[PDB]
């Protein structure tokens, strides 16, 4: 009755609205039930852990084949072979032990991740009654433990959030502790301060805990003050602590980079170059098309290889295929990559609490100084404009040095390589950060600073103009849903200016300078887009700027080169056109078209209304739901980021393919 | 070949605020229409409240001029306010300088404004009335001392024709508007009807003798003559609240005009009903008095308006359309909006306006 | 007016003291035979034109899209066809200045080869 | 490139009649690409005698 | 090496494509109002006189 | 309403 | 503070802690130092705003 | 929740006399302290301050 429509599209609007992906929002959660939802999800954690230490499995002591190496275990076993927990060992005798170790430590995780989700549970329903007692614990006034929840945390459970950093502190004491005696008691690993052993991890474990119990003392006795994330914890701390995880992450990334390369890491990194992998959906041994199956001999078809019978997943060399740096790279921009994400999220989070805090007034009533700062309107302004200013300078300077060093490659308008950026490297005081530096490292910072600028402009959107900005202000507009997309066409159109959209950007934004990661970490010279293609003069690199390694591929042609191992693959082969797949449906939804789309959709609701009765009958009701463009931005954000980061993990997992022998140049 | 280069400017202030940045450059490369040559042009005005309890407003006005090597200078203060919505007054002086003569003045006049017809069948049902025939009635007090031996001859001169002939009240117009101004007052509509001489007598003022001498005039309009249609619009009063000043002035010669007019004051932009606000429809006057003097030379035209709204303020019906815009900086240029430029620096009365409101 | 002009050059000009001046401490080898004085200006003056030749497309077709009108129905194609002709010769007279011989000589058009 | 031309288009028909007659079909049409002189536009009128 | 230049410069005006098709009009005119203001700032405390360009940024359509 | 047409149209003067 | 069907704290000062539905929570933070405040003989504001 | 204080001052009277040349900063006005005494005695605190 062109109602009965209205509040059908009158559900999806991007007012104030349930939106699913919002059930577990801090703002319904208090601290019990954010302790309780932590400890379920550290409890699941402990079963993946688990569930990948039996994927670690090769031989199944009671008897039988193990499982084939897959990634989720092949990024720990470094650490499982680190602790003495697997190991890499020829025979099958010591690697009985390795499996019967993770069997162990996997049932252990179990029990402990089956209790950790049943305290959460309780957490979660406001339940701290003991079975055994029958008594009930108090969340805001409890005993810690006992005698030793007495004579530190004199009773007086942490009221607030900054009364909570130190006991915090000294509960994370307790865990470097715990650890230190798991390694001394279990893994053998005395504390010896031999900083090139896993004994130094346990010395520097009991180091950390006296560290972090001295300070959770002082903490305990003398509170700092951010003061107002005291308040709304929910999301003001929620979202600093997000982004303080995600600087932490990238500086754990860092670690992983330098530490897994050095010599103190070989018997665990390196070593992995020594090593045959059987990996799930690698090149398995193919038939003809008549085997007739018969074992122990072939007799019709005879297959690729007379051994590894039927359908066995090919062996495949540690060191031809990079498995050290592989892995090694894996887990740095996994690492990488979700500390800019909590970054991105942190700062996201942060503008939703910071325009709740504005639309209420109590923006300017804030008192502590990371508020007081911004509050200027101006200061806004020119942190913004320096950052952009800063972002422009150095992503102008190193994309014309990138594309120079192109065109000096191909001699484009009759350039020579000796024309290119092959001189310009780090100083020799800034030389020791690298090996082999060269333009690909001093290109390599600058893409770095220039992506970190160029998502730091919208982070510093999402942070300063939450509510209002300088344009919004001289207009007559304000932003107040942190989610809205549009106000319209008018002023020429206003997309994507609420801070939901400012941290889509800053993800498309880093897209660039986090992929650069993937391009470096794998040697693929970023320095100029056409590397050892034989068209003018990109094999003269190696010898023009005098390279000791010889890096994969330019930015481009590294799309050709170790590809070449992505389509040699089945599963590798999959995974990059599921994720193209992923990738360009994020299209549907970014472009400028969900009214199109809804007309459509209602089109198409009219078609199968129309078609259920000239060939079917009865009522046809059901009505076809389009994506708004709050929707559609989150699902093509996610679409998108996955889209290339299913891939970004292809160029990472595919092989290292970075051999140090520089190619002599093409005379 | 003859471009006509001018570039236009047009900023706006929003709110209840009318007021306007104007400034215009016009670059013609053809002789004016000027018997004596070279003619360059200084003129500066001036305005701002005495006291706004009752609408005194200071407005002074210096003309600098060099035409063929002789130095004329016309400065003029006055204090006009609005004494009722059909008559206002005024109260002022000045001085007349061409090479080494210079005789000054002091004056006060009334201007009356009356409409033939006040029928509300026309306010309702147009919307925005153009023609609007009407008659001011000048009534003009001015003194003047008289110093020099030349302005004794023209006071002698000027009693005793009065004295001797009858005809002096129509004949003086002949006088009064000197060369083609005649020929403008019929084309623009404007009638000069014979003047009331109430008398010329000389007293011995302050340091000499002065001629005292009382005048009034009731010049009409058919409609066109911008000085009755928008007699409450050409003197903004009411929305005055800081001093308003306009700085004009043309450098010409016998090969090229070159046109710099400068500008702040209110009255830009006039609502045009209910909250819509419009740029003020466009004098006519100017319009076809430049109108016998631009019509003598064809002219390529390439001119540039840019109109810069105030934040949160959209246009709409802009007639011609505007070519370019930049949130604001809306910008007129070739196309319609050449055609409509030509038409109206040849004389033309076409409309452009521009309706905008936030 | 006239201090962007001596800034724009400005600019460049204290990048041209600065690519070269670091060339010296970013201790390089040269191409076999080159000098160290010019060979960091030759990709300073690439990159500079790289930048001022986007900088110029930018600003020429952002202004003959403010000054096209109707009145450019000719000279819009005559000078997109000049430019053409004037490319077209320049792959004759300057770019690849004769059509491939042989060292002495001699024309392969078939595949004798 | 040329001056400001800005052409008009206009056709006129006339039609007379013979003898004593002084008759005569009038058919016109006019287009001109420039503004119109009026204070107040657009103008449309439809004459009818 | 013009086959491949023909490929670096298709895929950077394919992908430019995204900095207008994408739902990110009013994110690109509130970022130019950012610039205009940086520039002239940059123009007038540090260099002299009005900056008053302004960055233009495509309306949707 | 001939006008009306022309008042609501869309800016047909782009380059 | 448990609001009636359909209406809405708007400048809860100090904030509140977690809305629950149609009800809210104060605790710690700046709402423990004005409990604190009023307890030791200030007589700060706390209002709390609220609307359908 | 807060206060913010600026004080800027310039004036005679900042220094009295004491005897024999020593000269002291003015005894510190009685009623300022006593008044705010009976409005900052609502939340204890750990105040810095530092004097120049
Ligand atoms: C690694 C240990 C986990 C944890 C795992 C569990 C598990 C598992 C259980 C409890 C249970 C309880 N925990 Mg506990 N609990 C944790 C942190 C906390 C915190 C806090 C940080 O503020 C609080 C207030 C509590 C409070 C409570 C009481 C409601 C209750 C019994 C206390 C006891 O026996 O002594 N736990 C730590 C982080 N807790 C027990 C319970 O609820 O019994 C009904 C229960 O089964
Ligand atoms: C909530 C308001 C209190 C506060 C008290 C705590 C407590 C208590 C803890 C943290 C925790 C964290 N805080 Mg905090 N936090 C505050 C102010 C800050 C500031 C700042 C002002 O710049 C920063 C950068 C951080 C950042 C951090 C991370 C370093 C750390 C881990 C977060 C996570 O895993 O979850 N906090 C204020 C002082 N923060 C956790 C931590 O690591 O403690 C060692 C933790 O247990
Ligand atoms: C280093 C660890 C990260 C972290 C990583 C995660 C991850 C990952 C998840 C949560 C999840 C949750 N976290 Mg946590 N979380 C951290 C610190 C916090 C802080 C804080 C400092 O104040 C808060 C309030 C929360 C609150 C929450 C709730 C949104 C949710 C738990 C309840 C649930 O539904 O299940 N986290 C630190 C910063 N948190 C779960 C969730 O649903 O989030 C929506 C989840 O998947
Ligand atoms: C011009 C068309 C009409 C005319 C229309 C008006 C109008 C309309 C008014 C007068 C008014 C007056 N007229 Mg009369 N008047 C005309 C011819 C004359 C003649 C004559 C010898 O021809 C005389 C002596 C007068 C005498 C007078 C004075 C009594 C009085 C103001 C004098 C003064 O301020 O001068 C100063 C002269 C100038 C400032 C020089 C600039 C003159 C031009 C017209 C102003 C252009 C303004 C510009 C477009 C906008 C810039 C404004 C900036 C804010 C400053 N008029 C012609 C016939 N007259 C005013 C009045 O009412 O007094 C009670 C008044 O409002
Ligand atoms: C209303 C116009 C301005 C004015 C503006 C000019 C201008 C402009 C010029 C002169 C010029 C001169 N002025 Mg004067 N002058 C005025 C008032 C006077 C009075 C007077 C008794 O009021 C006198 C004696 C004079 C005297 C003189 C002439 C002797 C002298 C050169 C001849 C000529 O052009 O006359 C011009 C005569 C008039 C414009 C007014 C003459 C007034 C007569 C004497 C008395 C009024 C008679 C009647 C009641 C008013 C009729 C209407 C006016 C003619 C418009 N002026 C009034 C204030 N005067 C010339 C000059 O300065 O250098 C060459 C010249 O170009
Ligand atoms: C994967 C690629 C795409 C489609 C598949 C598709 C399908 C589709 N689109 Mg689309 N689209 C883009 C990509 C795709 N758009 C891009 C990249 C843009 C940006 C330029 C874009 C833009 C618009 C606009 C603007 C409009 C539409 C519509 C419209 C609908 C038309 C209805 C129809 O005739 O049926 C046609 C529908 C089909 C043939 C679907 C059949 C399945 C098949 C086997 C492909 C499988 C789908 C997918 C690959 C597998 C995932 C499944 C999952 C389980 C893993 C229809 C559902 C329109 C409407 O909604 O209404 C008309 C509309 O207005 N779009
Ligand atoms: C090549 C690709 C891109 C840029 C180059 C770029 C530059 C840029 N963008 Mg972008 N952008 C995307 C691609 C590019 N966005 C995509 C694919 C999306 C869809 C997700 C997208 C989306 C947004 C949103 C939503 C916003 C912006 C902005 C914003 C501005 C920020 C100011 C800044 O950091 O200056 C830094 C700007 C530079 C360093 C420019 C210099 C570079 C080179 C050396 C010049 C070459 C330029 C071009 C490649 C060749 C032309 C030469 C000629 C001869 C053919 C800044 C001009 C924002 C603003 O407008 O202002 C804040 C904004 O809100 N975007
Ligand atoms: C190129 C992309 C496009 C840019 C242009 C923006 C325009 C977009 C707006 C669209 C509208 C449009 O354009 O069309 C319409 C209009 O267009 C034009 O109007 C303008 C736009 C006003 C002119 C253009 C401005 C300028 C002349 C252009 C050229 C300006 C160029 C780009 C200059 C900027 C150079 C950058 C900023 C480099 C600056 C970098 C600064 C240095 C490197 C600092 C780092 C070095 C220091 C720290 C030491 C280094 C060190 C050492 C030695 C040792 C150790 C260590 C550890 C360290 C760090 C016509 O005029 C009108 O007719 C037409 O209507
Ligand atoms: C913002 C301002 C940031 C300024 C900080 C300067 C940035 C420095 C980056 C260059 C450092 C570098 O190349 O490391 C140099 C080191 C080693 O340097 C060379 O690197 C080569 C890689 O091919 C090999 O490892 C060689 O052994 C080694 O010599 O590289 C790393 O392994 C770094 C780890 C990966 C870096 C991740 C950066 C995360 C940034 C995320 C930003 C996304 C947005
Ligand atoms: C008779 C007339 C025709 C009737 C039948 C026609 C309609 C049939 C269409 C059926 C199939 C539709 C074609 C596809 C439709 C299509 O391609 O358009 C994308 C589509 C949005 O479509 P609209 O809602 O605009 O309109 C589609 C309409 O057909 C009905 O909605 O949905 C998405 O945005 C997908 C994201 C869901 C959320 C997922 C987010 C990401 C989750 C994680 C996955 C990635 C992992 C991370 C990697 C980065
Ligand atoms: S194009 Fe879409 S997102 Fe952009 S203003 Fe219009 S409706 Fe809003
Ligand atoms: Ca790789």
């Amino acid at each position: 009755d062109a109602a009965k429509m209205r509040r059908f599209l009158f559900q999806r609007t991007e007012t104030r609205s349930t939106k699913w992906y919002q059930i577990f929002d801090t703002e319904k959660l208090d601290d019990e039930q954010v302790v309780g939802g932590h400890l379920a999800l550290l409890g699941v954690l402990g079963f993946i852990m688990g569930i990948y230490y039996i994927s670690g499995i090769q031989v199944f002591p009671w008897g039988a084949p193990g499982f084939h190496d897959n990634w989720f275990y092949l990024t720990i076993k470094p650490r499982m072979v680190s602790l003495g927990i697997d190991t890499y060992s020829t025979k099958t005798a010591d690697l009985e032990a390795a499996g019967a170790r993770l069997l162990g430590w996997a049932a252990f995780h179990f029990l402990v991740g089956s209790v950790l989700i049943f305290g959460g549970w309780r957490h979660w329903t406001h339940n701290l009654t003991n079975p055994f007692t029958g008594r009930c614990g108090n969340f805001r006034d409890f005993r810690f433990l006992g005698k030793f929840g007495d004579v530190v945390f004199n009773g007086t459970s942490a009221k607030s959030y900054k009364e909570a950093l130190g006991p915090h502190a000294v509960y994370m004491s307790l865990l470097f502790l715990g650890w230190g005696i798991v390694m001394w008691a279990i893994l053998g690993f005395a504390p010896i301060p031999d900083f090139q052993t896993i004994n130094s991890e346990t010395f520097m474990s009991f180091v950390f805990a006296v560290i972090f119990f001295a300070l959770g003392i002082y903490w305990w006795n003398n509170p700092p003050n951010a003061a107002i994330h005291l308040n709304d914890d929910m999301k003001a701390a929620f979202s600093v602590h997000l982004t303080a995880i995600g600087y932490i992450n990238i500086a754990l990334g860092c670690i992983a980079f330098v530490a897994f390369q050095q010599p103190s890491f070989a018997p665990y990194y390196k070593e992995l170059d020594k090593l045959v992998f059987y990996l799930y959906g690698e090149p398995f041994n193919r038939v003809s098309f008549n085997f007739v199956e018969q074992g122990g001999k072939v007799i019709s078809g005879a297959k690729e290889f007379a051994d590894f019978p039927a359908y066995a997943i090919l062996p495949k060399s540690g060191e031809a295929f990079g498995m050290a740096r592989v892995v090694t790279n894996l887990i740095v921009f996994n690492h990488i990559i979700c500390g800019v994400l909590y970054v991105f999220a942190g700062v996201y989070h942060g503008g939703q609490y910071l325009l709740k805090i504005q639309l209420n007034g109590m923006y300017n009533q804030i008192k502590s100084i990371w508020i007081t700062k911004g509050r200027d309107q101006e200061v806004q302004v020119k942190i913004l404009g320096t950052v952009m200013a800063l972002c422009f300078a150095t992503m102008l300077s190193v994309y014309a040095v990138i594309v120079w060093n192109t065109i000096c490659e191909l001699n484009i308008f009759g350039t020579n390589i000796t024309m290119s950026f092959y001189w310009l490297k780090p100083l020799p005081i800034f030389q020791w950060m690298f090996a082999d530096p060269s333009i690909n490292d001093w290109v390599m910072a600058h893409v770095i600073t220039a992506g970190s600028l160029f998502s730091l402009i919208a982070l510093v959107r999402i942070a300063f103009f939450a509510h209002t900005s300088p344009l919004w202000d001289d207009l007559g507009l304000k932003k107040n849903s942190y989610s809205f997309p549009c106000l319209g066409p008018v002023y020429g159109g206003t997309c994507g200016v609420s801070i939901q959209d400012q941290l889509w950007f800053a993800m498309l934004w880093g897209i660039k300078g986090l992929s650069a990661v993937c391009w470096y970490i794998d040697g693929a010279w970023i320095a100029s887009m056409m590397y050892g293609v034989p068209a003018a003069d990109a094999k003269a690199w190696d010898s023009i700027a005098h390279l000791h390694h010889h890096y994969t591929s330019g930015i481009f042609y590294y799309f050709w080169t170790e590809t070449v191992t992505i389509f040699s693959s089945s599963h590798l082969s999959t995974i990059l056109m599921i994720g193209h797949l992923v990738w360009f449906i994020s299209f549907a939804v970014w472009f400028e078209d969900r009214g199109s789309r809804l007309e459509g959709a209602d089109i198409q609701t009219r078609t199968i209304r129309w078609l259920g009765k000239k060939f079917l009958n009865r009522d046809v009701n059901f009505r076809f739901p389009v994506l708004t463009i709050s929707d559609s931005k989150l699902a093509g954000t996610f679409l998108y980021f996955g889209g290339t980061f299913m891939l970004v993990f292809l160029f990472l997992a595919n092989g290292f393919y970075q051999t140090n022998s520089p190619l002599p140049p093409p005379v | 070949v003859t471009t006509a280069h001018s570039d236009y400017e047009i900023v706006l202030e929003g709110g209840s605020s009318s007021w306007g940045k104007v400034k215009a450059r016009a670059k013609v490369n053809a002789p004016p229409a000027s018997p004596l040559l070279p003619a360059d042009c200084d003129v500066k005005l001036n305005v701002k409240p005495l006291d706004p309890a009752k609408g005194f407003v200071r407005i002074s006005a210096v003309f600098e001029s060099i035409v063929d090597s002789t130095k004329n200078k016309l400065t003029i203060e006055a204090d006009i306010a609005n004494e009722t919505k059909e008559r206002r007054i005024s109260v002022g002086e000045g001085m007349v300088s061409v090479g080494d003569f210079s005789h000054t003045f002091s004056f006060e006049g009334s201007v009356v404004n009356l409409f033939y017809y006040r029928s509300d069948a026309v306010r309702r049902n147009v919307p925005n009335p153009i023609y609007m025939q009407g008659r001011q009635f000048h009534d003009i007090l001015m003194k003047v001392p008289l110093d020099n031996n030349d302005l004794i001859d023209t006071w002698e001169g000027t009693v005793k024709a009065i004295g001797s002939t009858g005809a002096f009240n129509d004949w003086i117009r002949d006088f009064w508007f000197i060369g083609p101004a005649f020929t403008a007052l019929n084309e623009g509509g404007q009638r000069i009807s014979r003047i009331e001489v109430n008398g010329l007598n000389t007293e011995s003022g302050p340091k000499g003798p002065v001629g005292v001498s009382r005048w009034r005039f009731s010049h009409g309009g058919s409609g066109m003559v911008d000085s009755i249609s928008r007699w409450a619009e050409l003197f903004p009063s009411d929305k005055l609240n800081r001093p308003a000043q306009v700085e004009a002035g043309f450098r010409s010669d016998s090969q090229g005009i070159e046109v710099k007019v400068d500008g702040e004051f209110p009255g830009v932009s006039v609502d045009a009903g209910g909250g819509l606000r419009r740029i003020l429809n466009h004098p006519l006057i100017p319009l076809v008095h430049h109108g016998m003097v631009g019509k003598f030379n064809n002219f390529n035209v390439d001119a540039q308006l840019k109109v810069v709204l105030p934040k949160g303020y959209k246009i709409r019906y802009a007639a011609p359309q505007y070519r370019s815009q930049n949130l604001e900086e809306y910008r007129w240029s070739g196309g319609a909006y050449a055609r409509w430029v030509e038409h109206v620096c040849k004389g033309g009365v076409g409309q452009f306006e521009i309706l905008y409101a936030q | 007016n006239g201090k962007l002009i001596a800034l724009a050059v400005g600019g460049a000009v204290l990048m041209g003291a600065l690519f070269f001046s670091v060339s010296f401490l970013t201790g390089y080898i040269p191409a076999p035979n080159h000098s160290a004085i010019l060979t960091p200006l030759r990709s300073f003056m690439g990159w500079f034109l790289l930048i001022f030749c986007a900088s110029i497309i930018i600003m020429g077709l952002g202004k003959m899209s403010s000054a096209i009108s109707d009145k450019w129905f000719l000279s819009f194609p005559l000078s997109i066809f000049v430019i053409v002709m004037v490319m077209f010769l320049s792959l004759r007279v300057y770019w690849e200045k004769g059509r491939t011989t042989t060292v002495d000589g001699k024309y392969i058009r078939t595949t004798a080869e | 490139g040329s001056n400001d031309v800005t052409t008009a288009h206009s056709d006129y028909e006339i039609v007379l009649e013979g003898g004593s007659s002084s008759w005569g079909k009038v058919k016109a049409r006019a287009k001109v690409n420039a503004p119109p002189a009026s204070p107040l536009l657009p103008a449309d009128c439809d004459v009818k005698l």
